[PDB]
């Protein structure tokens, strides 16, 4: 049995938020929703479709119909940011089934643009017969980027890594992206370029041997 | 009032085994079914298995079948999970959950149970890799502002900490998450943005500390 959830949603402090969790004749199933904040342990917010534990604010509510059950949060606050999972129990395969999850992003900051800084293979690392290009994207909002490396126009995927946005000290976001080459490969090409995409924009820096 | 303190997990090699424990307290352990759920680093929750208040019914997630085994000892407030023929895939966080047991009982219509977890623990970490503990190589990332830092690459396992001028410099410092190589080794970075006018008059030293190896590297970062 499959439970399809949306990656993320965004709302403003005040407006309400919807979250979709749907599967064939899901009404036959008792849906349950869990709130897992970064680090801590998950928490039941809504079970048995509508029923709600004490301690959970009236700002929570459940629905279930056709091929989609929904979770609604109103008067959204700041401390409401987290990941939300819908869960049900299957009977024809004795399975408990979870969903992909959804990030709730409460906008309380004026969205900003990235700051890319591209480091080239250090003097030492090369003497070690190694080569690592380090891209550094910082001070952006909200935390959602898209990096892509290219060598002389032609795209490059083989041998890349990238971290996930993490909230800095000034609450803004930041990320990392490493490309690993052999000194031979670093010499052949004439230039390598780190390309970041943030909500349409495409800030780019480039370094050459 | 309610508590759930998992324990037992460590670093295991592909093929090895491990047995996790779960201490309950704050409620009648005997009147509740228990759950094992895992969650890969930054990934979604996944259901492993469950066990009824006695043992009358226990199911395994399709993937962990033939390799994992669940068990409990109501007299000791404890839940158990044995993990054999381990795989790198099985690496993740692990939680023991509590379920009321709710159900509708019919003797001639059929028994139908309902499963929802209303009590979670913080969990214990499981790492499955064929790498051997190792210290990190620390290369210098040198530069109205400018950014410089360290490139702590190739180490195992987590974690590694970083600082500057012995924790003296904090403003503008941001230590990053660790990425995972295709070799099974970790790597990361530590950038510190500073006024590009006060260079040549102030030193910047990257203090690294990988404790599962007792290593401590100190790099000074200067302009090129």
């Amino acid at each position: 049995y499959v439970l399809t959830q949306p990656p993320s949603v965004s709302v403003a402090p005040g407006k309400t938020a919807r979250i979709t969790c749907g599967g064939n004749n899901i009404a036959n199933k008792n849906v349950h929703w869990y709130q897992q904040k970064p680090g801590q342990a998950p928490v039941l917010v809504i079970y048995y479709d509508d029923d709600r534990p004490s301690g959970i604010p009236d700002r929570f509510s459940g629905s279930n119909s056709g091929n989609t059950a929904t979770l609604t949060i109103s008067r959204v606050e700041a401390g409401d940011e987290a990941d939300y999972y819908c869960q049900v129990w299957d009977s024809n395969s004795d399975h408990v089934v979870f969903g992909g999850g959804t990030q709730l992003t409460v906008l309380g900051q004026p969205k900003a643009a990235p700051s890319v800084t591209l480091f080239p293979p250090s003097s030492e690392e090369l003497q070690a017969n190694k080569a690592t290009l380090v891209c550094l994207i910082s001070d952006f909002y909200p935390g959602a980027v898209t990096v892509a490396w290219k060598a002389d126009s032609s795209p490059v995927k083989a041998g890349v890594e990238t971290t996930t946005p993490s909230k800095q000290s000034n609450n803004k976001y930041a990320a990392s992206s490493y490309l690993s080459l052999t000194p031979e490969q670093w010499k052949s090409h004439r230039s390598y370029s780190c390309q970041v995409t943030h909500e349409g924009s495409t800030v780019e820096k480039t370094v050459a041997p | 009032e309610v508590q759930l303190v998992e324990s037992g997990g460590n670093v295991v090699q592909p093929g090895g085994s491990l047995r996790l424990s779960c201490t309950a307290s704050g409620f009648s352990f005997d009147d509740s079914t228990m759950h094992w759920v895992r969650q890969a680093p930054g990934k979604g929750l996944q259901w492993v298995s469950l066990i009824s208040w006695n043992g009358g019914r226990t199911y395994y997630a399709d993937s962990v079948k033939g390799r994992f085994t669940i068990s409990r000892d109501n007299s000791k407030n404890s839940l158990y999970l044995q993990m054999n023929s381990l795989k790198t895939e099985d690496t993740a966080f692990y939680f023991c959950a509590k379920d009321k047991g709710d159900s509708d009982y019919d003797y001639n219509l059929g028994y139908s149970y309902f499963y929802y977890m209303d009590g979670w623990g913080k969990g214990t970490t499981v790492t499955v890799s064929s790498a051997s503990t190792k210290g990190p190589s620390v290369f210098p990332l040198a530069p109205g502002t400018a950014a410089l830092g360290c490139l702590v690459k190739d180490y195992f396992p987590e974690p590694v900490t970083v600082s500057w001028n012995s924790g003296a410099l904090t403003s503008g410092v941001h230590t990053f998450p660790a990425v995972l190589q295709s070799s099974g080794l970790y790597s990361l970075s530590s950038v510190v943005t500073v006024p590009s006018s006060s260079l040549g008059t102030q030193t910047y030293i990257c203090n690294v500390n990988h404790k599962p190896s007792n290593t401590k590297v100190d790099k000074r970062v200067e302009p090129k």
